[PDB]
């Protein structure tokens, strides 16, 4: 080269895959109460509601 | 496309030459005196 | 050449006389004639006369 | 008069012939061109009147050899960055490099 490099990211595109699949699975699962505090579970149908 | 081209030109710029006889240190250093080849590496050394 | 003593005007453009002997020339002419002893003001590179 | 560009040159001044090294970091002069790299065996397809190729990215990759006439790839031996890994100087002075 000409000393030109580039670095890795911290982060691979599976972890990041990791997180969003953890977002997913959590507002998919409990609405918007896993993003306050403890986790409850809710039928989707009545989170539409 | 923006960090590629950047990185591309900074590699490219290097072939000119900055009012010196040539963009190359070695043929600088190979044929000039060093009180003469002096300012022409002063000259690539700012531009760079 | 540099066993002949009598040397009046050595002057080179571009090239350092001591860095000759590392040197490798593509094609160099033998361009030569003999001229009166103050005529070597006028052999000079963007000069008139 | 002269020209005072790279090969092809027929007239030179007195010196020393070396032989071939290849895969070794190895400070060269071929021809009055000065460097310092390693020479490889080149797959490229060099037409037989190049003399010295600036193939990509406008680097001097191949010089053409004065005797052997065979294509030498030019490029530098490795070099790059080095990091410390350091727990802090209260903890302990072990140390880890990268
Ligand atoms: C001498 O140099 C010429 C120039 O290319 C080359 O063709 C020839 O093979 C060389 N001879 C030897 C014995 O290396
Ligand atoms: C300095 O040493 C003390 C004693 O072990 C440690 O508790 C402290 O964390 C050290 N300082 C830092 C900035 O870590």
């Amino acid at each position: 080269f000409k000393g030109l490099t580039v670095l890795p990211p911290l982060l691979t595109d599976e972890m990041i895959a990791q997180y969003t699949s953890a977002l997913l699975a959590g507002t998919i699962t409990s609405g918007w109460t896993f993003g306050a505090g403890a986790a409850l579970q809710i039928p989707f149908a009545m989170q539409m509601a | 496309n923006h960090n590629a081209q950047a990185l591309n030109t900074l590699v490219k710029q290097l072939s000119s030459k900055f009012g010196a006889i040539s963009s190359v240190l070695n043929d600088i250093f190979s044929r000039l005196d060093p009180p003469e080849a002096e300012v022409q590496i002063d000259r690539l050394i700012t531009g760079r | 050449l540099y066993n002949l003593a009598p040397f009046f005007t050595f002057k080179c453009y571009g090239v350092s006389p001591t860095k000759l002997n590392d040197l490798c020339f593509t094609n160099v002419y033998a361009d030569s004639f003999v001229i009166r002893g103050d005529e070597v003001r006028q052999i000079a590179p963007g000069q008139t006369g | 008069s002269f020209e005072l560009l790279h090969a092809p040159a027929t007239v030179c001044g007195p010196k020393k012939s070396t032989n071939l090294v290849k895969n070794k970091c190895v400070n060269f002069n071929f021809n009055g061109l000065k460097g310092t790299g390693v020479l490889t065996e080149s797959n490229k397809k060099f037409l037989p009147f190049q003399q010295f190729g600036r193939d990509i990215a406008d680097t001097t990759d191949a010089v053409r050899d004065p005797q052997t006439l065979e294509i030498l790839d030019i490029t530098p031996c490795s070099f790059g960055g080095v990091s410390v890994i350091t727990p802090g100087t209260n903890t302990s002075n072990q140390v880890a490099v990268l």
